[PDB]
């Protein structure tokens, strides 16, 4: 049977070398784009919290596994509190909502959908963040050929920037 | 003292090409701890000479100058790493070179400063926490401590960590065996990132071989496929002295000193080939 | 009929939500109707660091300095209990009702305080505290023992039967005693190979012995 | 009413997912309770979303990546399976003295 | 009006009747941005169940009605 | 119900609390004296007290008792490796040697534990290394302490960090153009001849204004909104704005469900004799 | 060369392993246990002695590091008398060498550095020219962050203004008008300096992290980043020749912390900035000096104590 | 057992509303399978294709099943999330209050963002509603 067995293990270690030798080829063909994919989305993170004066920062984590592989959004916003990771425990759910809609809205150019619905975010929050972030995605679609977007506030303030490619609707 | 000093500054004032180069390999082998090689000497010499215009002098009596100076001043000695195909040390001859004293170790300054360290540990990482932005206190560091970068003192623990794990390993160490023992230690080989190193272990060995400090040996076969052994570099040999080896194993044990005879033979049949001489 | 141990009267000095606080709860059911600006509860904090419950299983706050009320120093916590009913503990000494007292202050471990019905205390140690709060059956290491804003917001939104079966598993005590038989089983084979390899090294050591008979 | 063409729902969900544009995908339509959602989401869920909404076949080379994981995974216990044959084949060797 | 200022899948015109609260809907939509800037209970989340329906989507996803009736 | 009445399990809570306490502070005298009779007496009274559990159901001692076999399990496992070899010859392998190398206990449990473990029990110098094989963690052993002996006695590396070298070497500018004093109606901007999609515009815009907070309103007797060109601070804060928002929301707002697709309209022509719409 | 330049070398290499700075209190226990280390024990030796032979040590390896190129330049602290040891356990260790290790005046720090500003040897020691430009950058906005022009009353209470307040009550005990409205905040910059353009937030954040652990930068109590007393001690000329920075009474001291007015009558108006930036600058400990001597009165063209104790952060 | 006491607690819990249920327990693929007969239906349906309403319905229930078997005195709920609708969560809490108020061996703190001493009697034994003064 161990004769048996020395005929049949070449086959099994030629299939062994031949799996590793696609593994190492895939992740090497597949690094670039996610690499690529990352910088761009963090490059649009750092410009958003630019415009918006906060910070954060994203980053991702390649273990040696790829079935745990995690993206992390490290956001600081108190200037006293250190890097914290996006949790309930950390910051209350203003900032949890800020930070997901700013990440949407930084998806937004990458998406091939042309319109972004988003509703409800001034629940109880300071108008001042949101009336940023709309001046910010104003600024940003300045240029031809830009992705929709549509904005529904809960709430209005007087006293705030205006732009020549907006329309008042109901 | 009058008479040493005296005699280092008609050396250096008869040409400052040697202030130059001597300033130039102190700060390269201070910035980041790194390596010299001869080609990079010679070219940086004769950049010298082209831009001050005096004739290139010879090359044991420069040495010879460089070693007297950065041993008067700063008590350094530019010691050369022997060649690995070859094995007297190439003081003249060698072709890569490193900056290390030559002064006999104090009995006293290294308790002291490690109590002092210590001191300052019981304080780093209250609570598994680390100083800087997460600590309230601004003045994390105190102001004073003789720890000067509070993120390269582990790297060189783990390092020194690294090369005993080598050393008991009869110089043959599997790359299956030390991730099992990095893994037993604490430090995960996962891929997550390290809370003080900031980095992988694959990217952290890496570097270490790239420091020249392990020596990797690559083998191909049939049935064991990719088998990888570590081996002890040149540097850690010219720099951990028998003398050395043997404090740190007196340390590390912490036992009385007058058991310290009769394990020195025992150390030297535990290191194994790991040393040409 | 009703069991002892039901929490009657509630008091909060110096807290974060209510630095004085006074409320009567009743022994059947208790409604609370208010509003809060943060996540937190009014009185469910307090109950839960009174009753021994860690800050870490409630996930309320990161920190012990952090449910202290700024301005102050030392946060003072409350609790009244009955026990004139069926189910009373040494209510000859403790009287008719066991008060229970902590103090979390900014420096320091936090202090506690066991006091009877007339108000003096008995004891300072933990242990006794412990045995008092579980000897009601009134579980603090258990997170569905005092439902949060959290836990319930993502239990809520889990009306699937994959999620729905993986709470379950979650319960009181389901999902640890399952982890605890997994972890058994792999540290049976664990020690199971530990002692093949044992037993090698006594096949040696047997191969020795030949020549020790 | 479809190029002059009776349809059924189904012939409309397919024309708005070949769109690009859907009501499932997180990141084209959000409302307060999915943003509630959105932020308690994992790290590993937020990166199939991701990846949902740039590109599909990043769903399946990850899934084929996950897959070939898994089997080279099974792979290595049957080489430590070897590994032990090899020791039996030791003890062999010795059975064979004894013959 | 050009070709690429409308991405794909954009809608341009928005026509409701009978269904909205309005009845008559004639909604003006614009490449550069829109925006739907309003107090509580005007009307927007009609007009969001509205929009999503007109995708034909599941009712119970948003969860502002049972049934399409 | 006497089936599973508290005294049982109060009995049994209490004989798993302190036997875990127990076993935590034996392990030691376990690993030093190297009886394991002490783990077998636990295992035996473990059983008993699953015996006597037997019938009523109690999870709450699972977890316990997971956690003393484990620790059980592990001590035996690594006693038997840190065990001697030989009868008289104590082998010093590479376990001993990374337990003597891994035996620092300046902080793990002399300062975060505040405890002090003891130090009393050639060949018995093999006792003292089995009770530090329980990090499960790496942010317990002063690694800080290998580091700073480096480069200092050992391989006395000159570490200086180099100085400084290369350091060293559309509606607002509208109203702000009306004036601040001039007042115009919200049913301004609607009228637009020739145009019947237009009247959408300012209906959605200045709904309230008593919620912007700056000044008492009269409230009109119709139902129409009313809006007055006011001075509105601005500041780069924006807890300055927040708390300003907030406390001029606390004022009163007018609810009404009022609607409807302006019936005579041509009425306001009249009075606001205009015709072409202020908004560019 | 057995005792003189070995112990030369010895304390060298001390100052070298702590980055160039060290204590007064620290080189001075550290030449206790190298005398200690020597033939015999010195007993009947009191500190003046002491600090005295230190002095001279550091001159005679000073002359050397200047025939070398470098230079170990001694400085004051802005830092009060009594304030810069009593912040975290004086001695950390007791085991004391000496029967008595005491010192009442340590307010004298030590620096490695240069003269040469060219530096042609030098090109990168441990970061790239794009952090060396983002470095820079930071640097120059912490430069031009320095005045303000109008403060709040909040009186942040972290480090200085309880030393300065100690003081004034040690000199003339009134407490009356210590609390100005206007304060002087160097430390500027904070969540400021996260907006960056061509580089992550990560790899930036990471770094100053580094840096502020490598002793190039500190922080408060609240966390405001400033630029700690290495790169003072550093940039001596540089931060003079590229902006016009004033220096106290003495030959040349860089001035960050102190006491500084400039109420109304301002230096000449060479440059756009006012608030003192030609002279009329002093430290805490020059400060104390003044009111404990004579000419209480400041030299600025009349200027009373009343309107003074205006804090320098 | 437990999963007998959560069967009987979901029947019982689910003989208010006039409604029958039942639980099917898996362990092969980690699957919880819940039937729930609608009003007028004759077949336990799935919750999948049951209402919003009847969806929470169906979670308080499981919730309540699965803490049924524990002997805590002392428990506490803040915060509960408005999902659902009104119309569901006035049945919801007369529910949790009307089995709440039978057993006496178990108290609870409820709190509630909204009033519940208006939309609810006071005559009924067993309820104690008590407020604070509004920030």
């Amino acid at each position: 049977e161990l004769r048996e067995l020395e005929h049949t293990v070449p086959q099994q270690s030629k299939d062994l070398e031949t799996i590793k030798a696609k593994l190492k080829e895939d992740h090497a063909v597949l690094e670039p784009k996610l690499d690529d994919i990352v910088s761009k989305i963090s490059a649009r993170f750092a410009r958003l919290f630019n415009n918006v004066g906060s910070a954060g920062a994203v980053r991702l984590e390649k273990p040696k596994d790829y079935a745990e592989w995690k993206i992390e959004i490290m956001v600081k916003f108190r200037d006293n509190a250190p890097l914290k990771k996006l949790d309930s425990h950390t910051q209350s759910g203003g900032e949890r909502a800020v930070s997901t809609v700013l990440y949407m809205i930084a998806l937004q150019e990458f998406t091939s959908a042309p319109f972004r619905v988003v509703d409800e975010i001034n629940q109880g929050m300071d108008s001042r963040n949101e009336r940023i972030v709309h001046k910010a995605m104003v600024e940003n679609a300045c240029a031809e050929n830009t992705s929709q977007y549509f904005l529904i506030t809960p709430k209005l303030l007087t006293g705030l920037h205006y732009h020549e490619k907006m329309r008042i609707h109901c | 003292d009058l008479t040493e000093d005296l005699a280092v500054a008609k050396i250096v004032k008869e040409n400052p090409v040697a202030r130059k180069m001597v300033r130039y390999i102190l700060s390269r082998g201070e910035s980041q701890n790194s390596i010299i090689t001869r080609n990079k000497l010679q070219s940086v010499i004769h950049e010298a000479a082209r831009e001050e215009n005096i004739a290139k002098p010879s090359f044991s009596k420069m040495f010879m100058d460089i070693n007297a100076i950065l041993y008067n001043v700063y008590g350094f000695e530019l010691q050369g790493l022997p060649s690995k195909n070859n094995m007297e040390p190439l003081g003249h001859r060698a072709q890569k070179f490193i900056l290390l004293n030559n002064v006999p170790h104090s009995k006293n300054f290294d308790d002291f400063k490690i109590l002092q360290s210590a001191h300052t540990y019981e304080e780093l990482i209250v609570t598994g926490e680390y100083i800087g932005d997460d600590i309230a206190s601004g003045t994390s560091n105190t102001l004073e401590s003789k720890l000067s970068t509070d993120r390269d003192l582990v790297y060189k623990g783990v390092l020194s960590v690294i090369l005993c794990i080598v050393f008991f390993s009869k110089n043959n160490i599997l790359h299956q065996e030390l991730i099992k023992f990095l893994e037993t230690f604490g430090i995960p080989s996962d891929g997550s990132k390290i809370a003080i190193l900031n980095i992988t272990i694959e990217d952290l060995i890496k570097s270490l071989e790239k420091r020249e400090y392990i020596v990797r040996l690559e083998e191909k076969s049939d049935t064991d496929g990719e088998v990888i052994s570590y081996r002890i570099g040149r540097r850690t040999q010219a720099e951990l002295g028998l003398e050395s080896l043997e404090k740190l194993v007196q340390e590390i044990m912490g036992l009385e000193k007058e058991q310290t005879k009769s394990l020195h033979d025992d150390i030297i049949k535990s290191i194994g080939d790991s040393y040409s001489i | 009929e009703s069991p002892s141990g039901y929490i009657k009267k509630v008091i909060l000095r110096n807290f974060m939500c209510h630095e004085h606080f006074e409320l009567e709860l009743g022994s059947r059911l208790n409604f609370i109707v208010g509003n809060n600006g943060s996540g937190k509860s009014a009185i469910l904090t307090a109950i839960t660091i009174g009753l021994g419950a860690k800050a870490s299983e409630t996930n309320r706050g990161s920190s012990l300095k952090d449910l202290i009320r700024e301005g102050c120093y030392s946060a003072k916590i409350i609790l009244h209990l009955d026990n004139s009913k069926y189910g009373a503990y040494q209510q000859g000494i403790f009287g008719n009702e066991i008060i229970v007292e902590r103090i979390i202050k900014r420096d320091g471990p936090a202090s506690f305080s066991l006091r009877s019905e007339n108000g003096k205390e008995i004891s300072n140690k933990k242990k006794d505290i412990q045995t008092v709060v579980d000897y009601f059956s009134v579980p603090v290491s258990n997170p569905m023992c005092f439902l949060s804003q959290d836990a319930a917001r993502s239990f809520l939104t889990a009306s699937t039967s994959q999620d729905k079966y993986s709470h379950f598993m979650k319960g009181t005590l389901l999902q640890e005693i399952t982890e605890n038989l997994l972890y058994a089983s792999a540290i049976h084979d664990s020690a199971q190979e530990n002692m093949a390899l044992h037993l090698e090294n006594l096949k040696s050591l047997k191969a020795e012995y030949e020549d020790a008979k | 009413l479809i190029n002059d063409y009776q349809v059924s729902e189904s012939v409309v969900k397919t024309l708005v997912a070949q769109l690009n544009i859907q009501l499932d995908n997180l990141c084209q339509f959000l409302s307060q309770e999915r943003v509630e959602e959105f932020a308690r989401l994992k790290s590993v869920k937020l990166l199939v979303e991701t990846i949902r909404s740039i590109d599909a076949s990043l769903l399946d080379v990850l899934d084929e990546l996950r897959e070939l994981q898994g089997n080279e995974q099974s792979l290595q216990k049957d080489l430590d399976f070897k590994k032990a044959k090899i020791v039996h084949l030791r003890q062999e060797s010795d059975k064979l003295r004894k013959s | 009006p050009d070709l690429s200022s409308f991405q794909p899948g954009s809608i341009i015109k928005i026509r409701l009747q009978d269904f909205v609260t309005y009845t008559l809907t004639e909604f003006n939509l614009s490449p550069s941005l829109n925006m739907i800037i309003g107090p509580n209970g005007s009307g927007k989340s009609t007009f969001v169940c509205a929009v999503c329906l007109g995708l034909a989507g599941k009712p119970e996803y948003i969860g502002r009605s049972k049934k399409v009736e | 119900s006497k089936d599973g009445d508290p005294q049982l399990e109060f009995k049994v809570l209490q004989g798993y609390r302190d036997l875990e306490s127990e076993m935590h502070k034996g392990r030691a005298q376990v690993t030093r004296t190297g009886d394991i009779g002490v783990a077998m007496d636990n295992l035996n009274a473990v059983d008993s007290l699953f015996n006597k559990v037997i019938g009523i159901k109690n999870n709450g001692l699972f977890a316990h008792d997971a956690r003393a076999m484990v620790s059980i399990s592990e001590l035996a496992q690594i006693s038997v490796r840190n065990l001697k070899f030989d009868d008289s010859r104590s082998m010093v392998n590479l376990e001993n040697i990374v337990n003597s190398l891994k035996r620092y206990m300046l902080k793990e449990h002399f300062k975060l534990n505040n405890i002090a473990e003891n130090r009393n029990d050639t060949s018995m110098r093999h006792s003292y290394l089995q009770q530090f094989s329980h990090y499960n963690e790496f942010s317990q052993f002063n690694w800080f302490r290998i580091g700073a002996l480096y480069n200092t006695i050992s391989k006395n590396a000159p570490i200086t960090d180099h100085l400084m070298g290369p350091l060293s070497i559309c509606f607002k500018k509208l109203s702000k153009k009306l004036g601040p004093e001039g007042s115009i109606n919200l049913f301004k901007f609607i009228i637009d001849p020739n145009s019947f999609s237009r009247s959408i515009e300012n209906l959605f815009y200045t709904s309230f204004l008593i919620k912007e907070g700056k000044l008492l309103m009269e409230h009109d007797e119709e139902g129409l909104p009313t809006i007055k060109i006011k001075q509105s601070i601005s500041h780069t804060d924006s807890r300055s704005k927040e708390i300003e928002r907030q406390r001029r929301r606390a004022a009163h707002q007018n609810h009404i469900i009022f609607q409807m697709d302006m019936p005579t309209w041509r009425k306001l022509i009249k009075k606001y004799n205009i015709t072409s719409p202020f908004l560019d | 060369p057995v005792t003189g330049d070995a112990t030369a070398k010895y304390l060298l290499q001390y100052i070298l392993s702590a980055r160039g700075i060290c204590h007064e209190n620290a080189l001075i226990l550290a030449l206790m246990r190298l005398e200690t280390d020597a033939s015999t024990l010195n007993t009947e030796w009191s500190i003046q002695q002491w600090v005295d032979k230190l002095n001279d040590y550091i001159n005679a390896i000073n002359v050397k590091l200047n025939l070398l190129g470098y230079k170990i330049i001694r400085i004051n602290h802005g830092i009060g008398r009594n304030a810069v040891t009593l912040k975290a356990k004086q001695n950390f260790e007791d085991y004391a060498v000496l029967q008595s290790i005491v010192l009442p005046e340590s307010n004298r720090f030590f620096v490695y550095v240069n003269l040469a500003s060219t530096e042609e040897t030098k090109l990168a020691t441990r970061f790239n020219q794009n952090e060396i430009e983002f470095m820079k950058w930071a640097i120059e906005q912490f430069m031009i962050s320095g005045e303000t022009i109008v403060e709040g009353p909040a009186l942040e209470t972290s480090i200085i203004v309880k030393e300065v307040n100690r003081i004034l009550v040690a000199a003339t005990g009134d407490s009356n008008l210590a609390k100005w409205r206007k304060f002087s905040t160097f430390t500027v910059g904070s969540t400021n300096l996260f907006q960056f353009q061509e580089l992550t937030a990560t790899d930036i954040e990471d770094l100053l992290l580094r840096l502020c652990e490598l002793k190039w930068f500190y922080r408060t109590q609240e966390g405001k980043f400033g630029i700690d007393l290495r790169c003072i001690a550093e940039l001596e000329e540089y931060l003079t020749s590229m902006y016009n920075l004033n220096t106290c009474q003495n030959c040349h001291k860089l001035a960050i912390q102190g006491v500084r007015c400039g109420n109304e009558s301002c230096r000449e108006e060479n440059e756009e900035t006012g608030e003192n930036s030609l002279s009329q600058i002093w430290h805490v400990d020059c400060f104390k000096h003044y009111i404990t001597h004579v000419s209480k009165n400041c030299d600025r063209c009349g200027s009373s104590l009343i309107t003074e104790g205006v804090y320098v952060i | 057992g437990t999963c007998f006491d959560a069967d009987m607690d979901f029947r019982a819990s689910l003989k208010v509303r006039k409604f029958s249920g039942n639980l099917s327990f898996i362990k092969d693929t980690k699957s919880l399978e819940i039937y729930i007969l609608t009003t007028n239906d004759e077949k336990a349906r799935n919750v999948d294709t049951l209402s919003g309403g009847e969806k929470s319905f169906s979670q308080m229930a499981l919730l309540l099943a699965t803490w049924k078997p524990m002997r805590s005195r002392i428990i506490a709920l803040d915060e509960f999330d408005v999902f659902m609708d009104q119309v569901n969560r006035k049945i919801g809490t007369t529910l949790i209050v009307k089995k709440l108020k039978d057993i006496a061996r178990t108290q609870t703190i409820i709190i509630t963002p909204q009033d519940i001493g208006k939309i609810a009697d006071i005559d009924s034994s067993g309820v104690s509603i008590h407020r604070m003064r509004d920030p």
